[PDB]
RNA sequence: AGGACCGAACCGACUAAUGUUGAAAAAUUAGCGGAUGACUUGUGGCUGGGGGUGAAAGGCCAAUCAAACCGGGAGAUAGCU
RNA sequence: CACAGGUGGUCAGGUAGAGAAUACCAAGGCGCUUGAGAGAACUCGGGUGAAGGAACUAGGCAAAAUGGUGCCGUAACUUC
RNA sequence: AAUUCCUUGUCGGGUAAGUUCCGACCUGCACGAAUGGCGUAAUGAUGGCCAGGCUGUCUCCACCCGAGACUCAGUGAAAUU
RNA sequence: GAUGUCGGCUCAUCACAUCCUGGGGCUGAAGUAGGUCCCAAGGGUAUGGCUGUUCGCCAUUUAAAGUGGUACGCGAGCUGGGUUUAGAACGUCGUGAGACAGUUCGGUCCCUAUCUGCCGUGGGCGCUGGAGAACUGAGGGGGGCUGCUCCUAGUACGAGAGGACCGGAGUGGACGCAUCACUGGUGUUCGGGUUGUCAUGCCAAUGGCACUGCCCGGUAGCUAAAUGCGGAAGAGAUAAGUGCUGAAAGCAUCUAAGCACGAAACUUGCCCCGAGAUGAGUUCUCCCUGACCCUUUAAGGGUCCUGAAGGAACGUUGAAGACGACGACGUUGAUAGGCCGGGUGUGUAAGCGCAGCGAUGCGUUGAGCUAACCGGUACUAAUGAACCGUGAGGCUUAACCU
């Protein structure tokens, strides 16, 4: 099934009756309209182009005013796409709600992860710290080796190093739907998903099941 | 990572910091506009204008907290009489920061924090 | 670690290709005294938006 | 390599022999020469007299 | 935002009794063993509190059979069931870690009466 | 949160003081061992006539740990030290008669009923 | 009383880190030993190179020591590069 | 070298302190001749750290810890 | 054994486990009586082993405060080739 | 005219002669559990005692604690215990100086990365008018481990003891990704206690310095020990192996023709990058419809006029960030500061009054103060402009209108 796009509110809890705290992360689902329908004859393939929020009307550009006004919508946020399968069907300027999860159980969260900046190899690939004490010189935190000796005499590619770390797109699978507030536009699904307060969050149904 | 962090440290520690806030502070009282560099100003503003905030309201326990952030009674003495009855009516913003340049002697990015109603 | 072989001055200059300055796109005029000046910041006679900030 | 191999050779080479007779148990050992094929015949014969040696004493037993 | 306190709001409950640390309270919760449910208290000494809306909680330390328990319930939750301060504490922090350190005479709080 | 060199009181009679966790069993590079995980342990303190001697090696249950246990709701109960149960290598039965101090909900499985049923106190 | 004890000046130099194109051709920082004695220090003097001096390490004798430095024999000699 | 070194003598305030230790001060003298930013890895010098507590390592290296005065009390062994 | 090759000798102690340590044994490769033997209180920045305390030494790292590193303006090296 | 070494540490990478997990054949394979060989390299593959140790023995685990290559990988990464200088001693040898694959105690480990390589991050041009977006997916990477319990079932098997295959469910270990709701750490930017001293004339109340002087708490953020999730199922083609039909060879025969199964290996399926994929792709939208002059007369050069879409620059900034970059915002505005209200933390400020000889207590009073938080608010700063980017976009051949 095709998913939505949503804003990572924030992170809560859930009482049970049964005395079980859930942690739930809160996802405002608002309405999400359709701006393009992709097919076979045109695209070679079978999407939904969809939009939502709201954005200012003096920044947006003309070419994305035009490419709303087409549509016939009001100019969203940004625009995502998801892929169709055969039996869905959608038209341009229809409007989908958070209700296209009521009936499911888990989903995969799609966002960009919280950037760390430039992180060095202990925090990024868990290696671990040299002694730091018995001698050790200047060489606490770094590396180690990176290699052999004359063979091969290089460095492979893929070698774990010190780099940018985050802020690059992560999904999380098998999530738990926890609640659907169609009302609020409100998504609770259990656990964690990536991306800091304020971010946008692609939910789809769960691909593995 | 300084993820949601406020405050600049100005290659300063933390007690140096402190003084140079309160001495630039007493000066911008004085004189109504000085001249320093743009953080040093920007940063000059959650200083000073808390201070204005304070001597809104004129009473004993105010005054000693006035003194106690900027250690100058004729500092103290001027924001109670004249600086919270000129800002009686300003909900905040009592400074306005005025880019100005460049310092010769190392290029620094310079600014004039002034008084709004001076 | 040092060189093992003298670099080109066409090494040289690939490596400053990329070390040239920029000029300042525009100046804005002032509105009331005319003068240029940086954008954002005040004219040399004081003057910023039209109004006589810094007497002096 | 055997204990406190003194030079580059002695530090590189794997001159200490030790046999381990499985049904057994006892070992023997010997490192007294910088060459394996002679510490290791020296190991041998130390091990067919260990051997010799069990069986005299559970005879003598 | 609004929308997270509104989330809590119809969650907290609403005759939570008021206590402060050094108070001696009583808290039954709900123990579930196989299928039969019952009430267990725990009272004890309410040494550290945190007030955090839905999330808060607060921390109760007792001597049981010679051992030293701390309990740290939260608030809101359905387990527990009730809350009752047995006893006034008259104490000057907000939190009383410094009670892990003595026993017996040494860890006497005075009573707050008024 | 118990792991190797980490010294244990007993909660039991069968007469140690003083035990150690020499190993943390159940699994490849098992770090530590919480309430309700069994542990080797050597004993470094025992009473003259006890059932247990200085320097045996058996098996324990940690039934008191000062990082504490978490129930589902987000509670955590935290004890002011670290008290296991002592069990034989074999029938991982204890050996102790009685046993001392309170004890959690996380034995109640039917390995650890004698312990439960003797418990002074579950919490 | 004490080649007594503790501990600053003072004299040293046991450990670690730093520095190693150094702040420094031997140091800095945190500790460390002695601290009325076979102690330490100022000024001046004497011992000279197969010589001195050495509570002795082949140590020291002007950042030079299993024989100082400067000048000379001298363009020593070099089946070696 | 306008160099984190070396360099003999003399003078010797207050408060706390046994003190020429140490802390804050006086008389007096200085801010150390590149600055301005930012607030990545990593290095250096510090602070703190759940549970554990030498499992580290060649080795408790390093760090942590102890630390005053008065009184009580203090073992083997001893050349007393 | 500052001495023992074989050798991690054997036995006892200590540890869950001890090529080290301590106590014996004597089979002293290759101790031994002023290039002294064997003891020995006190002393030692002396070597080995053990215990208590104590801890980021470690499980296993986290955060924070500063000096650098990074950017801008001024000055402006080096080895090497 | 110098290729630094044993062991350890950090980080690895490949082989397969496979240690575990996967598949199979035979068994002196009843079952359980093994033996042995064949296929299989996807993942995984201990902590300690002793020793400088490699090795090894030992303790206790594990599904297992593989065997190797890589200058016996890795010192311009660390260490420096062993080795390996100069001091010194023992045994021993030598008359002696000295010596010992004998031992013992002590004993300086430099290098600011030019190139390749690698991890990240930009600038330029290209992609054939320019521009803003959304894609496609050639290709590349990541991931791939496993225990135990319960049901099947005390069933099959077995004289008993014991005890399954196949299939299903639950819950763990290790590892990885994300996140901070909870539990915690930190929190020299918040509150308080307190020692010494100095100052604010003094009292009182405060400030400076003493490591944040020492401490006790703690917001936001970051974070693990905290808590969510993952490894798969499925599909295709196979390995060893098992077969079906079937001659050559009237039988037999898995094979020669033909057909079917068959594994953590392969290729997909899952996640991420990805059109410089120069083979530079696709879709949607937006913008530009003036004149004149020369020459060597053409993808030619001017001249004037015009300056779009958009971009850049500047400023306020950001859970974005070394700098670039990326994101938000610029008065038609909540981007930052302030302000207002709340929250949170600390713990009942000052001043006054009362009680007490006094230290101090009580009341006012849960007071005061409160960072980064939440909800609001144009008070301050985000200035009109200017700058870059043009004027309908080559040739040939088709198809269609024409
Ligand atoms: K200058
Ligand atoms: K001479
Ligand atoms: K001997
Ligand atoms: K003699
Ligand atoms: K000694
Ligand atoms: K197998
Ligand atoms: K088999
Ligand atoms: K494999
Ligand atoms: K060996
Ligand atoms: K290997
Ligand atoms: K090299
Ligand atoms: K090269
Ligand atoms: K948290
Ligand atoms: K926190
Ligand atoms: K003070
Ligand atoms: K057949
Ligand atoms: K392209
Ligand atoms: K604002
Ligand atoms: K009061
Ligand atoms: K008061
Ligand atoms: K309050
Ligand atoms: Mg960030
Ligand atoms: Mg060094
Ligand atoms: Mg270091
Ligand atoms: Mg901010
Ligand atoms: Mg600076
Ligand atoms: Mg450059
Ligand atoms: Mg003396
Ligand atoms: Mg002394
Ligand atoms: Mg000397
Ligand atoms: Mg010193
Ligand atoms: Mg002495
Ligand atoms: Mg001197
Ligand atoms: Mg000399
Ligand atoms: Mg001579
Ligand atoms: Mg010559
Ligand atoms: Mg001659
Ligand atoms: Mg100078
Ligand atoms: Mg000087
Ligand atoms: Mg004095
Ligand atoms: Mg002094
Ligand atoms: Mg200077
Ligand atoms: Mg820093
Ligand atoms: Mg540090
Ligand atoms: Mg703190
Ligand atoms: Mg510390
Ligand atoms: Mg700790
Ligand atoms: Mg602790
Ligand atoms: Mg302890
Ligand atoms: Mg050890
Ligand atoms: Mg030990
Ligand atoms: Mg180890
Ligand atoms: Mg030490
Ligand atoms: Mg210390
Ligand atoms: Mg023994
Ligand atoms: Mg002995
Ligand atoms: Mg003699
Ligand atoms: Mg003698
Ligand atoms: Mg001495
Ligand atoms: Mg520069
Ligand atoms: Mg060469
Ligand atoms: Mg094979
Ligand atoms: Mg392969
Ligand atoms: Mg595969
Ligand atoms: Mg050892
Ligand atoms: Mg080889
Ligand atoms: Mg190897
Ligand atoms: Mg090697
Ligand atoms: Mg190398
Ligand atoms: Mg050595
Ligand atoms: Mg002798
Ligand atoms: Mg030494
Ligand atoms: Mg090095
Ligand atoms: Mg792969
Ligand atoms: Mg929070
Ligand atoms: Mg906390
Ligand atoms: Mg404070
Ligand atoms: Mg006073
Ligand atoms: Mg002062
Ligand atoms: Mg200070
Ligand atoms: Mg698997
Ligand atoms: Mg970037
Ligand atoms: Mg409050
Ligand atoms: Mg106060």
């Amino acid at each position: 099934m095709i998913g939505l796009v949503g804003k990572k509110v924030g992170m809560t809890r859930i009482f049970t009756e049964d005395g079980v705290s859930i942690p739930v992360t809160v996802i405002e689902v608002e309405a999400n309209r359709v701006t393009q329908v992709k097919d076979l004859a045109n695209d070679g393939y079978r999407a939904i182009q969809v939009t939502t929020g709201a954005k200012k009307a003096n920044r947006v550009t003309k070419p994305e005013a035009g490419h709303f006004a087409k549509a016939g919508v009001e100019a969203g946020r940004g625009l995502w796409e998801f892929r169709l399968a055969e039996g869905e069907e959608f038209t341009v300027g229809q409007s989908i709600s958070v209700e296209l999860f009521a009936d499911v159980k888990k989903v995969d969260v799609t966002g960009t992860s919280k950037g760390k900046g430039f992180a060095g190899t202990v925090k990024r690939w868990n290696f671990r710290t040299q002694d730091a004490t018995h001698g050790n010189s200047l060489s606490h935190r770094v590396p180690g080796s990176i290699g052999q000796n004359q063979t091969p005499g290089k460095v492979f590619k893929g070698k774990k190093m010190a780099g940018q770390m985050g802020n690059e797109r992560v999904t999380v699978q098998s999530l738990d739907v926890v609640r659907v507030d169609a009302e609020r536009n409100l998504l609770l699904v259990k656990g964690a998903v990536p991306g800091a307060t304020g971010s946008d969050l692609i939910v789809k149904p769960a691909v593995k099941a | 990572m300084r993820h949601r962090k406020s405050g600049r440290q100005l290659n300063r520690n933390s007690s140096h910091r402190q003084a140079m806030f309160r001495n630039m502070a007493g000066s911008l009282v004085r004189h109504e506009i000085i001249k320093t560099t743009l953080p040093k100003a920007k940063e000059l503003r959650r200083v000073v204008e808390p201070l204005i905030t304070l001597a809104k309201t004129d009473s004993v326990a105010n005054r000693r907290l006035a003194f106690a952030r900027t250690r100058d009674n004729e500092i103290v003495a001027k924001l109670f009489n004249e600086l919270g009855p000129r800002f009686a009516s300003r909900a905040g913003g009592y400074t306005r920061i005025l880019k100005c340049g460049f310092r010769a002697g190392d290029n620094a990015p310079m600014a004039y924090i002034e008084l709004v109603d001076r | 670690a040092v060189q093992q072989n003298k670099p080109t001055r066409s090494k040289r200059g690939m490596r400053r290709s990329h070390d040239a300055l920029t000029a300042v796109t525009s100046l804005s005029v002032d509105k009331t005294s005319g003068e240029k000046h940086l954008r954002h910041h005040i004219t040399a006679d004081g003057y910023y938006r039209g109004r006589k900030v810094i007497a002096k | 390599r055997t204990s406190g191999a003194g030079g580059q050779h002695v530090n590189r080479t794997e001159s200490a022999v030790r046999i381990t007779h499985i049904p057994t148990g006892i070992v023997t050992q010997c490192q007294n020469d910088r060459s394996q094929h002679k510490n290791k015949d020296q190991a041998m014969k130390q091990m067919k007299a260990k051997l010799y040696e069990l069986e005299m004493q559970k005879k003598n037993a | 935002s609004n929308i997270i306190k509104q989330l809590e709001q119809e969650q907290m409950k609403q005759d939570v009794p008021s206590f402060r640390p050094g108070d001696t309270v009583e808290v039954k919760v709900w123990v579930v063993e196989g299928s039969k449910k019952r009430l267990q208290a725990f009272e004890g000494v309410v040494i550290a509190i945190r007030n955090r809306g839905l999330h808060s909680a607060f921390t109760v330390r007792k001597i049981s059979n010679g051992e030293g328990v701390e309990r740290v319930f939260q608030t809101h939750s359905p387990v527990v069931d009730s809350i009752s301060v047995k006893r006034r504490g008259a104490v000057r922090k907000a939190k009383l870690y410094y009670l892990r350190e003595r026993t017996g005479k040494a860890a006497r709080i005075k009573e707050r009466l008024n | 949160m118990i792991q190797e060199q980490t010294m244990l009181n007993v909660a039991d009679n069968s007469g140690a003081r003083r035990v150690m966790c020499i190993k943390v069993l159940g699994g490849s590079h098992r770090r530590y061992a919480g309430v309700g995980d069994i542990i080797k342990i050597t004993i470094k303190e025992a009473i003259p006539r006890g059932k247990v001697k200085k320097g045996d090696v058996l098996k324990a249950v940690v039934v008191r740990t000062k990082k504490g246990v978490r129930r589902p709701d987000g509670s955590v109960i935290r004890f002011d030290g670290n008290a296991c149960v002592l069990l034989n290598n074999n029938s991982e039965q204890p050996i102790g008669t009685r046993i001392f101090g309170p004890v959690t909900r996380e034995l109640r499985s039917e390995k650890f009923m004698k312990i439960i049923s003797l418990a002074p106190e579950v919490l």
